[PDB]
């Protein structure tokens, strides 16, 4: 029943304050200390500081101490993590943890579901969807380049074709912008009989792209 | 300190053994020999402050190293002044000696650098006298007694045997990470029998007895015993299956992108094992660098293996300059490197 609820995923820009939360139920919130850990992609994870919620005590770590504040509201069991001006080094996935200190015990039990910050000067830009066109099995496919913040979702056949498609993870390009590719693998003959479509859906810019594939 | 854990990734089947190993830079454990007993210590002060006695509270608290310091000056100062003449006079000067002897033992206790608790003991706050005086003022450290009975129940020591301030956590992608094993050895409550943990000082090892589907993830060291905490690099527990080579194909730019002034041009290998391929671009048979980035798929939930993308990215009149695009592939699979081809003319 003991749950951390942490707040949705953060886009935003060097310099730019912002304040991240983390919700604890189902125990006495003010009994427990809650600490912070980030984690960046490749990388491991690094602790970040605690908060006493009974007190409003706290502890940095060194590496991060002037650059966040770690605060409490005590009647709402809300525990947060605060920047005054955020770095491209921000970037990470961040995660809050319940701290069990009894005896012997210095650990983890309970976690948060991990709230991600990007920081990056890049604005909302839409893909632009190219075909990845087919010359017994073919591959075919959709380049979805150019866009920003992540995620875009692609499906094939409004969903409808499921079997054999992959579609890769994002690459940051140098522009700041994001591209990714996802293709299908399907019987050879189909291509001169079945209509394979992609559809890309892109959120922040409303982009609804659905890019018919044809032989080629 | 510094956690290094061993090997960094690794492939295994299921049914196999697996041992993790986590390596410390220096020490994790604390502790051991001749005890710290919250119960103890605190019902003997209570009983002497009984003995010895509305508080008038300062508005800046303190934390737990202030309130003893404070308690053990008060102490020490009617003792500087207390001139036994009667029997009242030289039994309240021995109780003086008796609080002042235990206030001292609980600090000595947990007021050292090497206590792994120190810094979140400090971040509970307690109450202070406006003044402190007189034998009345004690009043203001028996209402302090049980927040103090609280704070003690993090450092609670009994027993000789020492303690090893490590845990491990299982990851999985996407997902937090999730406690398996605390203070080096101890069976999380919910978590599989398998899963066992050992060690001391600065060896510490996790073991999976017979590896399930369920148990491929990254495992994470990590101390408790100096801050700032920190965590190992983690160790990944890939699925191990046949070696499989990559079916390659390749991509020409759609005409719909060259008429915007870039040709980006995509090679893919597809359903491959092991994750280790060599993908060079070769334009008119000389080897593109620098103007490629790759992306590989997570291993595949069902046929355990991984697709690759290859995407070269050049100017349309770069493009242009050139005749055959190719990609050459090599991977375990391969007995020679497959190269994949087209002429930009169709």
């Amino acid at each position: 029943e003991v749950q951390l609820v942490q707040s949705g995923a953060e886009v935003k820009k060097p310099g730019e304050s912002l304040k991240i939360s983390c919700k604890g139920s189902g125990y006495a919130f003010t009994n427990y200390l809650i600490e912070w850990v980030r984690q960046m992609p490749g990388k491991g994870l690094e602790w970040m500081g605690v908060i006493n919620p009974g007190s409003g005590g706290t502890n940095y770590n060194e590496k991060f101490k002037g650059q966040v504040t770690i605060s409490a509201d005590k009647s709402i069991s809300t525990a947060y993590l605060q920047w005054s001006s955020l770095k491209a080094s921000d970037t990470a996935m961040y995660y809050c943890a319940r701290w069990r200190g009894e005896g012997y015990y210095a650990y983890f039990d309970v976690w948060g579901q991990g709230t991600t910050v990007t920081v990056s000067s890049a604005s909302t830009k839409g893909p632009s969807v190219f075909p990845l066109a087919p010359s017994g099995t073919a591959a075919l496919g959709c380049l979805v380049k150019d866009y920003f913040p992540e995620p875009v979702t692609v499906s094939w056949n409004s969903g409808a074709l499921t079997s054999g498609v992959h579609t890769f993870p994002a690459v940051l390009q140098s522009s700041g912008l994001y591209s990714l590719s996802s293709v299908v693998t399907v019987p050879s003959s189909s291509l001169g009989t079945q209509t394979y479509i992609c559809n890309v859906n892109h959120k922040p810019s409303n982009t609804k792209v659905d890019k018919k594939v044809e032989p080629k | 300190i510094r956690l290094t854990q061993s090997p960094s990734s690794f492939s295994a089947s299921t049914g196999d053994r697996v041992t993790i190993t986590c390596k410390a830079s220096q020490s994790v454990d604390y502790g051991g020999g001749n005890h710290l007993r919250p119960r103890d210590l605190i019902s003997n002060i209570n009983v002497i402050v009984l003995e010895l006695k509305m508080c008038e509270y300062a508005d800046e608290t303190a934390t737990i190293v202030e309130f003893l310091n404070r308690w053990i000056t008060f102490s020490q100062s009617i003792i500087s002044t207390l001139t036994p003449t009667s029997s009242s006079t030289k039994k309240t000067q021995l109780q003086l000696e008796h609080l002042l002897l235990d206030l001292q033992m609980i600090l000595n206790g947990i007021n050292n650098y090497k206590n792994p608790k120190l810094t979140r003991m400090l971040t509970f706050k307690f109450y202070m006298p406006k003044k402190a005086t007189e034998l009345k003022h004690l009043q203001c450290l028996e209402e302090e007694l049980k927040p103090l009975e609280e704070v003690l129940n993090l450092a609670q020591s009994k027993g000789g045997g020492g303690d090893s301030y490590m845990n491990w956590y299982q990851q999985k992608p996407g997902k937090a990470p999730k406690l398996l094993i605390y203070a080096a050895s101890n069976l999380e409550s919910g978590v599989p029998s398998r899963f066992s943990g050992s060690g001391s000082g600065t060896d510490f090892t996790l073991t999976i007895s017979s590896l399930q589907s369920e148990d491929f993830a990254t495992y994470y060291c990590q101390q408790s015993n100096e801050d700032p905490y920190t965590f190992g690099g983690g160790t990944k527990v890939e699925i191990k299956r046949t070696v499989a080579a990559p079916s390659v194909f390749i991509f020409p730019p759609s005409d719909e992108q060259l008429k915007s002034g870039t040709a980006s041009v995509v090679c893919l290998l597809n359903n491959f094992y092991p994750r280790e391929a060599k993908v060079q671009w070769k334009v008119d048979n000389a080897l593109q660098s620098g103007n490629s980035q790759e992306s590989v798929t997570e291993q595949d939930s069902k046929d355990s293996t991984y697709s690759l993308s290859s995407t070269l990215t050049l100017s349309k009149a770069d493009y242009e300059k050139h005749k055959v695009y190719a990609c050459e592939v090599t991977h375990q699979g391969l007995s020679s490197p497959v190269t994949k081809s087209f002429n930009r003319g169709e």
